[PDB]
C-alpha cells in the first residue's frame, strides 16, 4: 500500500508536470507558427515588390 | 449629390478606379453608385465606397457588390456622403444588407431618415464614467460574470450549444425588463443559417410578423456570397442603426455581431486587393485601427448606451493571434459556453468557471455580491477537484466538510440553469426572469445551510428560489402520495 | 519609376506656359494624391524637413518626404476633406506644441489642443516636439526616490527620480492601477505628473481622468489622450507631446513625472504606418526604426546636473505581451532601452494576489541610491525572505525540514504575501511602508491569522498615525530607522496587538 | 452512372478551366435544383481550384496574400 | 525530362511495345522553372516557387499515360526538400502518381535500408 | 564604430602600444546600418536586414587585428534580438570573434550570475598546447558533466530525479554542483548583492573543479558553492552553513 501511495504522489506530480510543459510547448509553438507566417507572407511580398 | 458623373477607368476584380471632372471628386470614405447595365437588358446599379485619392483626377474604389458585366465608361455617381443606410423604428423586425436594402422581401422601407455609417464616437465630454452594471435576467451571467453597460461581450461557445437560445433571450429580456431594442448584425452570415434565425426570431416572438415595427430586434446581413466590402461596413452599418436608436430615442440597445473574427478577416481582404502590404500574420497594417473605429461607438453616452455581445472566433485556438488579441482589447466580459453542460441539460450552458468578467469586483458590484460569486467559484471548483475522488471513494469516504460542499455544489450547479422564454416554445416551462437581487439573496442560502434538506431536482430549472422551495414542496408530495 | 505624382496635367500645363520665369510658388503648395496617412504635395520650394504644413480642411501637416518636384507630408489627423487640388501653406515653424504652466488639469489630443471642454490654453510657443536629449555631461547619478506608494515596489523596486522604470505585463494585469498609484501618491511631494494614453479605448481614459479629479491629483497632472480611434500618427506622436510637455517643467528645476501607457500601442502604430508608406519591415512586420522610435523617447527621461538647474523626468513606460511573452520584440526593445522593469503576472493577478509583482524578475538600476536609510535598514531583510519564500513555495510543496520551514514560510512568507497585496487606488506614505515592512520581516506578524493580518495591517496603520506622531516626525525629518522609533514602534505594536485581540 | 454526370478537367488543363470546373458543375445542379430535383454535387479537391485560381491571380500581377492566395 | 519523356512518347504509340520510363529527380524539372520564372519577369507563388507550378508539373505527367494501345510504367524519383512532405514540390507530384513510396530518414538513420516508411507509403492497387 | 576604432589604430600603429577596445553593442552598428540602408533605396535581406550586412561587419572587424606594431584586445557586446541566436546579426559576428561568451536567459532567471551558458560559450584557445594538459582536461570533463545534465535534462523535468541510475545521479549532484560553482559576485554588482566581488585567479579555478570533480567535495551543500570563488570559501560557507544551522 505504500508502494502504491509513492506511484500516486509520483504519477500525481508527473500529471501536473507534463500539464505545465504542454502549456509552455503550446506556447513555442503558437510563437513559431506566427513567425513562419510572417516570413512567408514578407518573402512573398518582398519578391512581388521586386518583380 | 449633384452631376458629379464619374467614369470607370479600372476594373480589377471588386476593386475600381474612378475618373473625375478635375474639381469635382469625392472625399475618402464615400459612396458612389455606378450607374451599370445588365447583360439581361435592364440598368442595374452598384455601390462602392472611396478608399484612396490616386493622383490626376482618379480615384480608387471597392465594390458592395459584384463587378461582373461592369465596363470601363460606365457613368459613377458622386453621392458626397458616406454610406446613407435608414434609421428609425422603419428598421425593425426586417432584413437588411450592408447598403440598408431590405433583402426580406416585405417590401420597401421608407427613407424618411438616413444616418452615415462613417462618423465619429461620441466626444471625451459626451461619455459617461460610470460602471453600471447591465441586468440580462439570468442567474448565472448576472452573478458569476456581470455585463457592463456600454462594454463588449465575447461569445466563445462552439457550435451546437444555446447560442441563438442564448441571443433570443437576451433580446426578449432587454425588450421585455428594459425598454431597450436589439440590433442584430450578421458578419458572414451563411445565408442558410441567417434563413433559420430569421425563423425562429419570427417563431419566438422577437419578431413580430402579425404585426411590424413592434418588433424587438433589426437584422443586418453581410452573407459570404458578397465581395469582401460588404463583409466588412456590415458591422459599421449594424453599428450605425444601433447609434440612432440609442442617441435619438435614448434607450439601451443591445448590439450583437456574429464573428468578429470574420470583420478581421474582410478587412485583411480587402487590403490584400488594394495592395497595401501585410502586417505581423498576414492581417492588414490597419488592423488595430480598423477594430477601434469600429468599437469605439459601443458606449454608454448621457442619453443612453449601447452593450455589444459579440462572438469570438480564435484561429488556431490561441489568443496570442492579432485578431483575438486586438479584440480582446476591448472586451468588458466573457461568457463560455460548455458542450458538457448542454449535454447534461444545464441549459443556459454557460461554463461557471470559464466565464470571466471584469465587472466582478468589490467596488463596482458591492462586497456581498463578489463575496458570494467568490463563494460560488471556490465551491464548484472544489467539487471539480472531488469527481475524480468521489468516483474512486465515493460520498461516503469523503469527509463532513467535503460531503456538505459535494451537495451544496450540485445544488448549485442545477440552480445555475434557468427556463428561457424563448426556449419554452419547445421546452414548455413558462420561462422565468431573475434580477441579480434574487439571485444573490437565493445564493446565499443555497450556500449557507439554510436549504440544505433539498432534492437536488428540486433547484434545477427554476428561478427565483421560491420557486425552488416550491418545486420541493411538491416532489416531497410526490413522496407523501 | 516611369511615373511620378507630379506628372499630372495641370503642372505641365504650368510648366509648359513659362518655361524661363523667376518666382517659384514660394508658400502656396496644391495637394494632389491624398493617399493613406501620407499627402503628396506640389510646391513648397523652400519648406523644411520637419514643419508644420496647414491644410484648407484645417487640418496639420508634417514635411517628412521632400522629393525633387513634391514634397510628402503625414497628415496629423483623418485626412478625409482634403480635396485634391486644394492649397496648402506652411508655416515656417519645425514641429512644436505651445507650453505653458496652466497645462496643469487639462485633457491633451496629442496636438496640445485640449479634448477637455473647458477653453483654449494660455501658453508662450516654444520646446519643439523632438527636442534633443541631455548629453553626457548635462545629467547626474539618480539619488532620491519616487515614492510610488506600493510596498512592493518601494520595498524591492526602488525608483528613483531620473529613471526609466518598465511596467511590463499581460492585459488586465495591472500596470494602470500601478500608473495611477504612482501619480496618486504624488501629492505633498512637488512633482508634476504626465499621463499619455496612446491607444486605450476612451472609457478607460474617462475611468482614470474621473479618478484623478476625485482624489485631487489634477492640479499637478496634464493627461494627453489619444483614444483607439485616433490615426496612427497621432498614436505615434502622443508620448512625444508629452514628453515636450514635461521638458518644459523639467529644464525649469521642477521634478516630473511621465508614463507612457501601452508603448506597444505607439510602437503598432508606427507599424502601420511604415507599412502605409511600403518601408521594408523586419521581424514581427516591425519597421526596424522601432528600437529607434522608443529609443529616441526614452533618452529624454534624465537627471540634469547642478549646473541645469537640477531638473529630472522620469518614465514608466508601459508594455504589454502575448500570454507574458518577455522574449518578444517590443518588450526586449523596450527592456534593452530602460533602467530596470517591473514583472506584473496574470497567475497571481487572477489568483488573488493583487498588485502582481513577479518580484524575482524584476530588477531596478538604482537600488539603494533610491532608497532612503529607513526603507533600506528594514527592507534588506524583507527582500531576503521573500526569496527564501520564492523557491519554497516552488520547489517545496509542504516542505523540507518540516517544523523549521513551517516557522519559515508560514511565519515569513504567506504572510508578507498578504503584507504587500494592497488595493486599488490606495497609496501608502514612507513611513507606514516603512511600519509595515518593520512589523512583518523582523518575526512579530508571525503568530495571526491569515484573513487577520489585513485587518491587523491597516488598523495598526492607523493606530500609529493617531497615538504616535512623533514617529512619524522623526522618520519624516532624518528618514532614518532609529533605535528610538523601533523602539517606541514595538511597544505601540504591542498595545495595537493588545487592543485588537479583543 | 445513370443519375450522374462527371466533370473532369485534368491537371494537363489551363488554370482557366480548373478555375471553372465548380461553376459548371454548379450550373448543372441548379438547373436540376431548380426543376423541383434533389441534387449532390461532389468538389474533389476544392484546394485545387483554389492553386488554379492563385496561379491565374499571380500571372495578371495581382497583389498577393497569405501563401501567395488573392484577396477573394 | 521533355525529351526523354519523347523519346519514351515515340516507343509507346509508333512501335506499339511496353515502355519502362525511368525518371530522376523530377524536382530538378521543377527547380529550374523556379530558377527561370523570377527572370521571366512572373511575380513569386508560396514558399519561392513559379506561380505556374501545378500546370507545368501536370503537362509532363499527364503526357505520362498507358494508353490502350501501348504502356508506358514509369518509377519518378522526387527529392523532397527538408525531408517536408508538405512542400509544394512533392505535394503536387502525389496527385499524379499511382503508388507512392515514401522513404524515411528515421529508418535510414538506423540502417532499415530500404528506408521504406511502411505506414506513409501507401498505393491504390 | 569606425571613430572609435580609427582612434585605436592610431595607437596600435605609431605610438605601438597594446590597446584595449570595449565596444558596447556592436550590434546597433548593424541596426543602424540596415535603418539607413532602407532609406537608401536598396532590396532588404532575410529578415529585412541590409543586403551589405555581411561586408558591412568585416570592414569593421578586420581592421580589430594584433600587427607586428601592437595588439589590440576588443572586447565587444553583441545584443541578440528577442533572443534569438540564430539572427543574421550574431550569427555573422559569431564568424569574426576567436572567443565568444553566450548568456542565458534561464540561467540569468535563476540567478546564477554570470550568465555564462557553459556549453555554447566556446574559444579557440582551449587547446592542449596553449593552456596546458591539465586545464584542458578539466575544461573537457567539466563541458562533459554538464552535456549528460543537458541531456537528461528532460527526463528529469518530466519524470524527475528519482528515476536516475546510481551514476547518473551522481552526475546530477556534480553537475549541479559545478554549475552553482560556475556563478561569482562582481566587483560591479556590489549593489545588487553585496558580498563584495571576488577575483578568482586561473590555478584556483582549476583546482577547485578538481576537487568537484575528484569525489571529494560530494558530501556538503550545493548553496556553499553558489556566489562564492576559490573553493576554500564554498568549504567555509559549508562549514558556516551547518554550524549556523
Ligand atoms: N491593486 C489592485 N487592487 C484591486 N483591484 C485592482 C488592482 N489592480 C487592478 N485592479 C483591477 O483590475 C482591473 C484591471 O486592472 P488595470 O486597469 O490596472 O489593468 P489594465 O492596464 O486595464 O490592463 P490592460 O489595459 O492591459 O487590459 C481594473 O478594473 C482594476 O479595477
Ligand atoms: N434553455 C434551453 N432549454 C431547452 N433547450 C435548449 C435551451 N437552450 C438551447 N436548447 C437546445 O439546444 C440546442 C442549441 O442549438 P442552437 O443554440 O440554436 O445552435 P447554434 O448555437 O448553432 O445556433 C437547440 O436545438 C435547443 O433546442
Amino acid at each position: 500500500a505504500s508502494e502504491l501511495a509513492a506511484r500516486m504522489t509520483a504519477m500525481s506530480n508527473a500529471t501536473d508536470n507534463a500539464n505545465e510543459l504542454k502549456k509552455t510547448l503550446s506556447i513555442n509553438y503558437n510563437r513559431a507558427r506566427q513567425a513562419k507566417i510572417t516570413g512567408e507572407i514578407l518573402e512573398i511580398v518582398a519578391g512581388a515588390n521586386a518583380c | 449629390e449633384k452631376k458629379n458623373l464619374g467614369r470607370i477607368a479600372q476594373i480589377i476584380g471588386p476593386v475600381l478606379d474612378v475618373a473625375f471632372p478635375p474639381g469635382k471628386m469625392p472625399n475618402i470614405y464615400n459612396a458612389l453608385i455606378v450607374k451599370g447595365r445588365d447583360t439581361a437588358g435592364q440598368p442595374m446599379n452598384v455601390t462602392c465606397e472611396v478608399q484612396q485619392l490616386l493622383g490626376n483626377n482618379r480615384v480608387r474604389a471597392v465594390a458592395m457588390s459584384a463587378t461582373d458585366g461592369l465596363t470601363r465608361g460606365m457613368e459613377v455617381i458622386d453621392t458626397g456622403a458616406p454610406l446613407s443606410v435608414p434609421v428609425g423604428g422603419a428598421t425593425l423586425g426586417r432584413i437588411f444588407n450592408v447598403l440598408g436594402e431590405p433583402v426580406d422581401n416585405l417590401g420597401p422601407v421608407d427613407t424618411r431618415t438616413t444616418s452615415p455609417i462613417h462618423r465619429s464616437a461620441p466626444a471625451f465630454t459626451q461619455l459617461d464614467t460610470k460602471l453600471s452594471i447591465f441586468e440580462t435576467g439570468i442567474k448565472v451571467v448576472d452573478l458569476l460574470a456581470p455585463y457592463r453597460r456600454g462594454g463588449k461581450i465575447g461569445l466563445f461557445g462552439g457550435a451546437g450549444v444555446g447560442k441563438t437560445v442564448l441571443i433570443m433571450e437576451l433580446i426578449n429580456n432587454i425588450a421585455k425588463a428594459h425598454g431597450g431594442v436589439s440590433v442584430f448584425g450578421g458578419v458572414g452570415e451563411r445565408t442558410r443559417e441567417g434563413n433559420d434565425l430569421y425563423m425562429e426570431m419570427k417563431e419566438s416572438g422577437v419578431i413580430n410578423e402579425q404585426n411590424i415595427a413592434e418588433s424587438k430586434v433589426a437584422l443586418v446581413y453581410g452573407q459570404m456570397n458578397e465581395p469582401p466590402g460588404a463583409r466588412m461596413r456590415v458591422g459599421l452599418t449594424a453599428l450605425t442603426m444601433a447609434e440612432y436608436f440609442r442617441d435619438v430615442n435614448e434607450q439601451d440597445v443591445l448590439l450583437f455581431i456574429d464573428n468578429i473574427f470574420r470583420f478581421v478577416q474582410a478587412g485583411s481582404e480587402v487590403s490584400a486587393l488594394l495592395g497595401r502590404m501585410p502586417s505581423a500574420v498576414g492581417y492588414q497594417p490597419t488592423l488595430s485601427t480598423e477594430m477601434g473605429s469600429l468599437q469605439e461607438r459601443i458606449t454608454s453616452t448621457k442619453e443612453g448606451s449601447i452593450t455589444s455581445i459579440q462572438a469570438v472566433y480564435v484561429p488556431a485556438d490561441d489568443l496570442t493571434d492579432p485578431a483575438p488579441a486586438t479584440t480582446f482589447a476591448h472586451l468588458d466580459a466573457t461568457t463560455v459556453l460548455s458542450r458538457g453542460l448542454a449535454a447534461k441539460g444545464i441549459y443556459p450552458a454557460v461554463d461557471p468557471l470559464d466565464s470571466t468578467s471584469t465587472m466582478l469586483q468589490p467596488r463596482i458590484v458591492g462586497e456581498e455580491h463578489y463575496e458570494i460569486a467568490q463563494r460560488v467559484k471556490e465551491t464548484l471548483q472544489r467539487y471539480k477537484e472531488l469527481q475524480d475522488i468521489i468516483a474512486i471513494l465515493g460520498l461516503d469516504e469523503l469527509s463532513e466538510e467535503d460531503r456538505l460542499t459535494v451537495a451544496r455544489a450540485r445544488k448549485i450547479e442545477r440552480f445555475l440553469s434557468q427556463p428561457f422564454f424563448v426556449a419554452e416554445v419547445f421546452t414548455g416551462s413558462p420561462g422565468k426572469y431573475v434580477g441579480l437581487a434574487e439571485t444573490i439573496r437565493g445564493f446565499q442560502l443555497i450556500l449557507s445551510g439554510e436549504l440544505d434538506s433539498l432534492p437536488e431536482q428540486a433547484f434545477y430549472l427554476v428561478g427565483n428560489i421560491d420557486e425552488a422551495t416550491a418545486k420541493a414542496m411538491n416532489l416531497e408530495m410526490e413522496s407523501k402520495l | 519609376a516611369t511615373i511620378r505624382a507630379d506628372e499630372i496635367s495641370k503642372i505641365i500645363r504650368e510648366r509648359i506656359e513659362g518655361y524661363n520665369r523667376e518666382v517659384k510658388v514660394v508658400n502656396t503648395g496644391t495637394v494632389l494624391q491624398v493617399g493613406d496617412g501620407i499627402a503628396r504635395i506640389h510646391g513648397l520650394d523652400e519648406v523644411m524637413a520637419g514643419e508644420l504644413v496647414e491644410f484648407e480642411e484645417g487640418t496639420i501637416g508634417i514635411a517628412l518626404n521632400l522629393e525633387s518636384n513634391n514634397v510628402g507630408v503625414v497628415l496629423m489627423g483623418d485626412g478625409l476633406m482634403i480635396q485634391e487640388g486644394s492649397s496648402v501653406k506652411a508655416t515656417g515653424r519645425i514641429a512644436q506644441i505651445p507650453v505653458s504652466e496652466a497645462y496643469l488639469g487639462r485633457v491633451i489630443n496629442a496636438l496640445a489642443k485640449p479634448i477637455d471642454g473647458r477653453g483654449e490654453i494660455t501658453a508662450s510657443e516654444s520646446r519643439l516636439i523632438e527636442s534633443p536629449a541631455p548629453g553626457i555631461m548635462s545629467r547626474r547619478s539618480v539619488y532620491e526616490p519616487l515614492q510610488t506608494g506600493l510596498i512592493a515596489i518601494d520595498a524591492m523596486i526602488p525608483v528613483g527620480r531620473g529613471q526609466r522604470e518598465l511596467i511590463i505585463g499581460d492585459r488586465q494585469t495591472g500596470k494602470t492601477a500601478v500608473a495611477t498609484d504612482t501619480i496618486l501618491n504624488q501629492q505633498g511631494q512637488n512633482v508634476i505628473c504626465v499621463y499619455v494614453a496612446i491607444g486605450q479605448k476612451a472609457s478607460s481614459v474617462a475611468q482614470v481622468v474621473t479618478n484623478f479629479q476625485e482624489r485631487g491629483a489634477m492640479e499637478y497632472t496634464i493627461v494627453v489622450a489619444e483614444t483607439a480611434d485616433s490615426p496612427a500618427t497621432l498614436q505615434y506622436l502622443a508620448p512625444y507631446t508629452g514628453a515636450a510637455l514635461a521638458e518644459y517643467f523639467m529644464y525649469r528645476e521642477r521634478h516630473t513625472l511621465i508614463i507612457y501607457d501601452d508603448l506597444s500601442k505607439q510602437a503598432q502604430a508606427y507599424r502601420q504606418m511604415s507599412l502605409l508608406l511600403r518601408r521594408p519591415p523586419g521581424r514581427e512586420a516591425y519597421p526596424g526604426d522601432v528600437f529607434y522610435l522608443h529609443s529616441r523617447l526614452l533618452e529624454r527621461a534624465a537627471k540634469l546636473s547642478s549646473l541645469l538647474g537640477e531638473g529630472s523626468m522620469t518614465a514608466l513606460p508601459i508594455v504589454e505581451t502575448q500570454a507574458g511573452d518577455v522574449s518578444a520584440y517590443i518588450p526586449t526593445n523596450v527592456i534593452s532601452i530602460t533602467d530596470g522593469q517591473i514583472f506584473l503576472s496574470a497567475d497571481l493577478f487572477n489568483a488573488g494576489i493583487r498588485p502582481a509583482i513577479n518580484v524575482g524578475i524584476s530588477v531596478s538600476r538604482v537600488g539603494s541610491a533610491a532608497q532612503i536609510k529607513a526603507m533600506k535598514k528594514v527592507a534588506g531583510k524583507l527582500k531576503l525572505e521573500l526569496a527564501q519564500f520564492a523557491e519554497l513555495e516552488a520547489f517545496a510543496q509542504f516542505a523540507s525540514d518540516l517544523d523549521k520551514a513551517t516557522q519559515n514560510q508560514l511565519a515569513r512568507g504567506q504572510r508578507l504575501r498578504e503584507l504587500l497585496k494592497q488595493p486599488q487606488s490606495a497609496p501608502l506614505t514612507v513611513e507606514e511602508q516603512v511600519m509595515t515592512i518593520y512589523t512583518g520581516t523582523n518575526g512579530y506578524l508571525d503568530s495571526l491569522e491569515l484573513d487577520q493580518v489585513r485587518k491587523y495591517l491597516v488598523e495598526l496603520r492607523t493606530y500609529v498615525k493617531t497615538n504616535k506622531p512623533e514617529f512619524q516626525e522623526i522618520i519624516s525629518s532624518t528618514k532614518t530607522f532609529t533605535e528610538e522609533a523601533e523602539a517606541l514602534l514595538k511597544e505601540a505594536i504591542q498595545e495595537q496587538m493588545e487592543r485588537f485581540l479583543l
